[PDB]
């Protein structure tokens, strides 16, 4: 059965181990990803 | 001989009934017409009644003599054989007064005569048959609508050959008579008028006839599919909300991005019909009188 | 007139026709409501008009529409999601509950009219109008569920006048409280009926008409829509019903 | 957002094999497994007008073209603005149009309205078909197929559309017409078959489908019922496609010559042969 | 009060600025003056 | 009823006031004498 | 736990640790550090 | 809270990016004067 | 249950706020920048 | 199992790899100057 | 009997020798050949 | 009965003199030999 | 019984005869030669 | 009888004429010479 | 009895002032020999 | 009763001078005599 409070579900403890392992890794796994891969295309081509 | 019940359908035929009585008529409609039933357990069948009264019948006359007119210019070159006749029951011809003639009817029987009657007759055939529409629908109690997209349908009537030829003054702007004299005459109005794809007069006309097939397709489709349920009824499910406008209401919501009232599913259906000769009426009483060659029109409206 | 004046009595008088006809679509169903009973997120930009005097065939009252659009009947979903956007899921089974693919509406007790002075769908014995009498003719012969198993016994027909047609085929049953079903899913081939819809131990939850002469609009909702409930659900997971509900052509 | 009764229509489901992964309902829209298939579709497909904007000219859709192979490239691709990139916007728009007309499933198995809608749209998806797949692959190449545009396409069915003379004598084409004509022809009278009645002049007590059976007897001498003109819209707006897809799938290929030609095989008869008569005579 | 989010914030609201911004991007790289990078060759 | 809000303002009034922005723009950038982009250099 | 009337839903703290704690992400990495791209545009290029 | 974390996290990620980025990819190969492999071709 | 007559809402006191935090003052301002942002901007580039 | 293997990733990214194999097929094999086995006879 | 008596007699006085002396006028009227009455003139 | 008593000599006689008259008025109205409207000056 | 006594012989053999002469007339009269009321002058 | 009587008298009366007029007030205007109304001028 | 009143007074009174001179407007607003709005100087 | 009043003599009252009135300031406008509101020059 369904329950009541914040929030459901859910499911505490799961803010810190669902929603930032699975969550604020992607500002991670890729957000950086990009600016050490970005080194490689920053610059190819737009300078001619 | 018994009328039988097969496997799934089902059908159960009618006996002595007509429908409704009011502002009708009684000693006119003719006897009950004999039923068709051969395998009628997919839709109806009933032959009869039918308004055989002077509103009607004016119809069966000017269209018959609008039948007969260009029928006597149809075996007047056979040679006088029924060979010839079902060989060119299309190939034969024949055109109104000339393009220099015009506005006096003095001409005779041959070169451009049996014109001159087939329509006047089918005037008071068409004009006597927008009022087998219009006022069948106030011998009981219901509306108007139903020769208001008839009006809008003679609309482009109101312009081929009638109110253009009469002002500029000539005949052959009128159609030509038979069964492909008039297919080499469609595309007499195209190439002579510098193509008509630059004239979105002529073109959104065309753009509301790619709208009869965007709003039957799916009509005829969707009001059959929620018909297990009960939308066949089309006549119980708007002010009294059945759950055929919930099959129906949250299908294409959905889908497309929009549904509509059980109503309202006939109010675009006569938008995409009232707009489709009206605005033909319009975009070819804007070709003859505004600009002929509308490649000289859609390069100075339209990218100029 | 000129080649540059009539194309905007129309980009104007027209360019405000899916704007005013969208709304005259927009009249059931609207205003939009949440996920309980509530003043929702709006309507769109082409909002629900207030609506005109609405007179009804056989004096049936003032019902405007839009009409009635509040909780007056049973609803029995308990909302997993609490955000409005992801689905919701039936108490029990729900196909006793009445929630998801099984749709109803409670209304009047005044039956659809026609102009007689009578109803509008009876069976054949009460319409003594078409019957049998020549060769041998088949008004009843047994059935079959989605189960693959025998269903009951039709040997009936509601018959039909204005449009000449049928809407239901009449169980009897063993014992006699009345059941109902729907008319177009049906698939009859040679001697004996198949339907692939509700199995054959589940014909008894459909509601017994209160008459099995008449049907009322109130009881056209369910009878009509029982055999939907089992067009979504049916069936998991394994084995017999996937060689039945899946494939086929029709 | 959702309506008012669309309280008990929510229930997951509906996708096939799988779970219900992609059912998220996204506003009014409706977004299951075919959902974010044309979110795939429809983002992709609007560079697709854009692309030669800068290859074969004009950024604006007025005639911006990516034009077909040509003839005789062979069983095989293409230049690009003139082909190859051509070659990637079909099955695309056809990718969507499956992805669109499959995603109703997706509603239809999840309610119980029938799937008779998975199919007039397929008979666009045979409309559309016989011009882009049904032609230019065996006749030589991909070269023989129309323009994606909305001006371009035009001076291309015209001025470019006399080359089997005329295309009025192509007898399935004009039975295709006597197919279209007859669209609106009872949508004219149906979506007017419901309106004046509630709305009858003003105030008048509301018509049944008897009513319906003294102004439609009373009318054009045949009443199908109300039934009987749902079959007759679909009946209207699915066909006149079939016998145009059948004015085509012999035309070109077998005749790229004169159609205005073929009224020519019907003077031809054992009793009337050298015989001119009229007109022709 | 009313309003959705956990739904609407993961796969809805995202294609709203992305409505705004990527489809803009493009205009800033037609015009030859701006550019920014395309102009590069001469 | 009628106008409710609190979805008006997230997905719609933001490409409401850029709709009333879009359709004036291409002219007054493209007008006789004004533009106010490309032109910077001479 | 089902609802009924307005405006739930709703509602807290559903809405207090939930909507409160996700809009934002959406009205900040998008109004004021979308003014921190500003910076590279401002100057580059409006003046030639 | 709410949403998703065992059924749409890994997959509002997958073919978002996807539908946002190899996508992109054909806006720089709308080019046919850069594009990394039609510069020779000028 | 939903709600009763007309309107509700509404409603008195019900008017006042949610047609009043997001419809009030996010015209009000918007229209002070259609005198702030505007009045800057009625002077170039009109006068050469 | 956060991702599904035999769901997304055995017949979904077969025809993933699909994905971006034969639309480039008709780029990369096209080209208006390439070709390079087309061109056996010109 | 067979067909009605009192009723195809009166309304059917024109609609039997109208369908058909209305298509025998126009032959023995196929203009140069009979004149008779537009002789006047000439 | 039947036979249309207060209706056809009202109504559908009020329009015989327009369906037995004015189909043969528009021939002889142009016919040079007659005239007797037409002659003009010479 | 089998054979119409009323019907068929009284108001279907006044359209048996009908089919088999006004189709059969449309034949040999107006032949530019034997015509037999047209050359009956000239 | 067959037909009732007080009410078609306002449409056989109003606008019946005109019907007939509006096809007859005009063949008679496209004389440049007659017109009367044109003519008592110059 | 037997057609309508109320419906031709209110809407079907316009066929017989409006659609009749509307239409017949634009002839003499077209025509020379009146001109009134176009006498101005000629 | 006869048509509707509350409805269609007040917001139907628009049109009568709106698409009559606009339509006819269209013309009086474009034709090469009045103009009007284009006289400054002298
Ligand atoms: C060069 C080729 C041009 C082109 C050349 C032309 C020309 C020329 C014309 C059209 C016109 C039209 N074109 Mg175009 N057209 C093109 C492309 C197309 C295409 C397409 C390929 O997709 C289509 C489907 C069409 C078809 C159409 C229509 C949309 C439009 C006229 C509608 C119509 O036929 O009403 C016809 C309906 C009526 C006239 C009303 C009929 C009702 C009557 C009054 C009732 C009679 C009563 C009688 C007694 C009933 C007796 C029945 C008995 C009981 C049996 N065109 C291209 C671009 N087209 C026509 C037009 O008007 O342009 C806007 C026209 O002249
Ligand atoms: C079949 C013979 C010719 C042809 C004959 C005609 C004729 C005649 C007409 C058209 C017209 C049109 N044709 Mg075409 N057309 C052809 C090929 C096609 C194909 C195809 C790929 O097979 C399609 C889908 C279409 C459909 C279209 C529309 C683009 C356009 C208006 C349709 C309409 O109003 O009716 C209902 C259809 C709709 C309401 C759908 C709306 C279609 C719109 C216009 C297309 C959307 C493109 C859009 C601008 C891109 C947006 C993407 C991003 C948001 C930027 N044509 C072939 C080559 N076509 C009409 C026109 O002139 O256009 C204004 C018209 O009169
Ligand atoms: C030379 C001039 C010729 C002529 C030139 C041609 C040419 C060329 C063609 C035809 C074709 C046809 N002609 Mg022709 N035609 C003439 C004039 C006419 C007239 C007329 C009354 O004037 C009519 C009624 C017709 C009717 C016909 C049909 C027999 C046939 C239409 C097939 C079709 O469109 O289905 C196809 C259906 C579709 C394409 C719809 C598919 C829908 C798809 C799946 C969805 C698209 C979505 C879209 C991309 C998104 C837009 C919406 C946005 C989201 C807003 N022609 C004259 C006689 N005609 C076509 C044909 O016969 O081949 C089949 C054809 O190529
Ligand atoms: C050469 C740089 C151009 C420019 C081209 C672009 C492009 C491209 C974009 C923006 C984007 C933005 N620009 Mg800018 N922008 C310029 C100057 C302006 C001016 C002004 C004249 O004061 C205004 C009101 C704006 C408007 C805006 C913001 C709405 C937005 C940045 C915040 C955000 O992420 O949302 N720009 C100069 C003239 N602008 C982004 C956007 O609209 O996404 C929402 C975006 O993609
Ligand atoms: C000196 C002239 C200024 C300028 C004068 C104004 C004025 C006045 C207004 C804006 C406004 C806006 N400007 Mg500016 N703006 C300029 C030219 C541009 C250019 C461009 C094509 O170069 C762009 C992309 C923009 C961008 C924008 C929008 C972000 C914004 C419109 C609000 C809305 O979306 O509704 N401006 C130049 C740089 N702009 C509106 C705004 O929202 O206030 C800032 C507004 O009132
Ligand atoms: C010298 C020739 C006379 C003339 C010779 C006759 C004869 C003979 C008859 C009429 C008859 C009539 N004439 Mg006259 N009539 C003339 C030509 C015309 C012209 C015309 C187009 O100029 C018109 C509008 C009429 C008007 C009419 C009708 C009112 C009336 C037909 C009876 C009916 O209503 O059915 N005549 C000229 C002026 N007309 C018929 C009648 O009954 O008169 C009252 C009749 O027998
Ligand atoms: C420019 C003025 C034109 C003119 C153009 C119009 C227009 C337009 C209308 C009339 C209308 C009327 N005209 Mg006037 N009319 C003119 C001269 C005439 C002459 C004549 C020459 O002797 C006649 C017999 C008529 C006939 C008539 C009346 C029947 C009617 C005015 C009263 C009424 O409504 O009923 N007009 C002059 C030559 N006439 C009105 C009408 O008949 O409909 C109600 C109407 O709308
Ligand atoms: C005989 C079949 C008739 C028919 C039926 C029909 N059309 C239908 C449907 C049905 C049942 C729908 O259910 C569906 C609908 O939503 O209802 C309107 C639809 C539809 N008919 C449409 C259009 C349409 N149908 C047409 C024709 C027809 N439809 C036939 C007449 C035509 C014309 C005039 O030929 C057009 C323009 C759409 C509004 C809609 C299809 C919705 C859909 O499937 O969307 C998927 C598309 C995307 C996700 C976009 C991705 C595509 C790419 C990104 C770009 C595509 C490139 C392409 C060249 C587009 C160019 C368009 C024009 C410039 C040609
Ligand atoms: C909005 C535009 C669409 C449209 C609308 C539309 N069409 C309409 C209407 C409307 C509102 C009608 O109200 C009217 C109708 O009643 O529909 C059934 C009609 C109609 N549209 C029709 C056809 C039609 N629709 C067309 C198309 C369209 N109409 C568009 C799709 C076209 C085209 C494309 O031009 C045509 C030709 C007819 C079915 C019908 C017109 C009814 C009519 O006017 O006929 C009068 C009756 C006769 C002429 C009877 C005479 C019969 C023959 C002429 C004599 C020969 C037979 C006779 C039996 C001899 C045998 C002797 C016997 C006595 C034994
Ligand atoms: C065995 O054969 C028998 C003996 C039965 C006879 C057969 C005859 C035949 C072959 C009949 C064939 C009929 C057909 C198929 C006709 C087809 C017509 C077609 C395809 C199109 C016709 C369209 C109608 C047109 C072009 C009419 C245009 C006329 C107008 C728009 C207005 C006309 C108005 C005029 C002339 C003014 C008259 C009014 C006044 C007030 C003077
Ligand atoms: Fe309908």
């Amino acid at each position: 059965a369904d329950k009541s409070d914040l929030g459901y579900t859910g499911l505490t403890d799961e803010q810190a181990q669902e929603l930032h392992s699975v969550y604020m890794s992607g500002l991670w796994l890729f957000s950086a990803v990009a600016i050490v891969a970005h080194l490689a295309v920053y610059i190819w081509r737009p300078w001619f | 001989a018994e009328y039988q019940n097969i496997f799934s359908q089902v059908q159960v035929r009618g006996p002595a009934d007509l429908g409704m009585t009011e502002d009708v008529n009684l000693a006119n409609r003719s006897g009950v017409g004999p039923f068709s039933t051969l395998l009628g357990w997919f839709g109806n069948a009933q032959l009869g009644p039918i308004y055989l009264g002077s509103l009607g019948v004016l119809s069966l006359f000017s269209g018959l003599m609008w039948f007969f007119t260009i029928g006597i210019w149809f075996w007047y070159q056979a040679g006088w054989n029924p060979a010839v006749f079902l060989r060119d029951l299309f190939f034969f011809s024949l055109e109104p007064p000339a393009p220099e003639y015009g506005l006096s009817f003095a001409a005779p029987l041959k070169e451009g005569g049996l014109w001159l009657i087939a329509s006047f007759f089918m005037f008071v055939a068409v004009w006597s048959w927008w009022g087998r529409t219009y006022l069948r629908a106030q011998a009981l109690g219901m509306g108007k609508h139903t020769a208001w997209a008839f009006l809008s349908a003679i609309w482009l009537w109101m312009v081929l050959g009638f109110i253009r030829p009469i002002l500029m003054g000539s005949w052959s702007e009128a159609v030509p008579y038979g069964i492909f004299s008039h297919l080499d005459w469609t595309n007499n109005f195209s190439l002579v008028h510098g193509n008509l794809f630059y004239n979105p007069f002529h073109g959104l006309s065309i753009a509301f006839l790619y709208g009869s097939a965007l709003l039957f397709a799916m009509h005829g489709a969707t009001i059959l599919a929620v018909s297990r349920f009960g939308g066949e009824r089309e006549l119980e499910q708007i002010a009294d909300r059945g759950t055929a406008a919930e099959r129906a209401a949250l299908f294409w919501r959905w889908t497309m991005g929009f549904n509509a009232t059980m109503e309202g599913i006939h109010r675009w259906a006569i938008w995409m019909a009232v707009l489709v000769t009206l605005t033909g009426g319009i975009g070819i009483l804007l070709s003859g009188t505004v600009v002929d060659n509308w490649y000289v029109w859609g390069q100075n409206h339209g990218m100029a | 007139d000129l080649a540059s004046l009539a194309i905007y009595s129309f980009w104007i008088f027209l360019a405000g026709l899916i704007y005013y006809l969208q709304t005259e679509n927009m009249r059931e169903g609207y205003p939009l409501e949440n996920e309980d009973g509530t003043p929702a997120a709006n309507q769109g930009p082409f909002p629900l008009p207030k609506p005109k005097t609405f007179i009804l065939p056989h004096g049936r009252g003032t019902l405007t529409v839009p009409g009635p659009e509040s909780e007056d009947r049973p609803i029995a979903l308990a909302r997993t999601a609490v955000s409005e956007g992801f689905p919701h899921a039936p108490t029990g089974d729900p196909m006793k509950d009445g929630v998801g693919p099984a749709s109803w509406v409670a209304r009047r007790d005044l039956p659809e009219l026609d102009g007689h002075g009578h109803n509008k769908i009876k069976p054949m014995k009460a319409a003594a109008g078409f019957h049998v009498s020549a060769g041998k003719n088949p008004i009843g012969l047994p059935v079959r569920g989605c189960d693959l198993e025998i269903a009951g016994k039709v040997v009936d027909i509601w018959v039909d006048i204005p449009e000449q047609m049928a809407r239901f085929l009449e169980v009897e049953l063993k014992d006699g409280s009345t059941r109902l079903l729907p008319m177009q899913m049906v698939k009859v081939q040679s001697n004996r009926v198949h339907v692939n819809a509700l199995s054959s131990d589940l014909f008894a939850g459909i509601p017994t008409i209160k008459s099995p002469t008449e049907v009322t609009l109130l009881e056209e909702d369910k009878i009509c829509g029982y055999v939907a409930g089992g067009l979504m659900y049916a069936a998991p997971k394994r084995k017999s019903v996937v060689a039945a509900m899946l494939a086929e052509y029709a | 957002a959702l309506l008012s009764f669309e309280r008990k229509y929510r229930v997951p489901g509906g996708t096939l094999v799988g779970g219900n992964l992609f059912d998220f309902w996204v506003g009014p829209f409706y977004v299951g497994f075919f959902g974010v298939a044309t979110f795939f579709f429809a983002a992709l497909g609007i560079i697709l007008i854009a692309w030669s904007a800068v290859l074969q000219g004009t950024w604006n859709p007025q005639l911006i073209s990516v034009y077909p192979p040509a003839l005789e490239y062979g069983l095989g691709g293409a230049p690009l603005a003139k082909g190859g990139l051509w070659q990637i916007i079909t099955i695309c728009a056809t990718g969507a149009f499956v992805s669109w007309a499959l995603r109703e499933v997706e509603i239809c198995r999840k309610l119980g309205i029938g799937y008779h809608i998975p199919f007039a749209f397929a008979f666009a998806i045979l409309a559309y078909l016989t011009l882009v797949l049904f032609r230019p692959v065996m006749m030589g190449a991909w070269g023989y197929a129309f323009p994606y545009g909305i001006w371009t396409h035009l001076d291309w069915v015209s001025n470019t559309g006399y080359t089997y003379g005329n295309f009025h004598y192509n007898p399935a084409h004009m039975i295709a017409i006597s197919f279209f004509f007859t669209n609106a022809l009872a949508l004219a009278l149906h979506g007017a078959l419901v309106l004046s009645a509630a709305n009858p002049e003003k105030g008048k007590e509301m018509r049944t489908p008897d009513h319906e059976d003294t102004f439609f007897r009373d009318l054009v001498g045949y009443s199908i019922g109300t039934l009987g003109i749902h079959r007759l819209g679909l009946l209207l707006s699915l066909s006149a496609v079939f016998f145009s897809a059948l004015c085509m799938i012999i035309t070109g290929t077998i005749w790229f010559d004169q159609w205005v030609d073929w009224w020519q095989w019907w003077v031809k008869l054992p009793w009337w042969a050298n015989i001119p008569g009229g007109i022709n005579g | 009060w009313m309003i959705f989010d956990p739904r609407r914030v993961f796969v809805a609201q995202g294609v709203f600025l992305f409505l705004l911004a990527v489809m803009i991007h493009l205009i800033l790289l037609s015009t030859p003056s701006y550019n920014w990078l395309e102009i590069s060759a001469a």
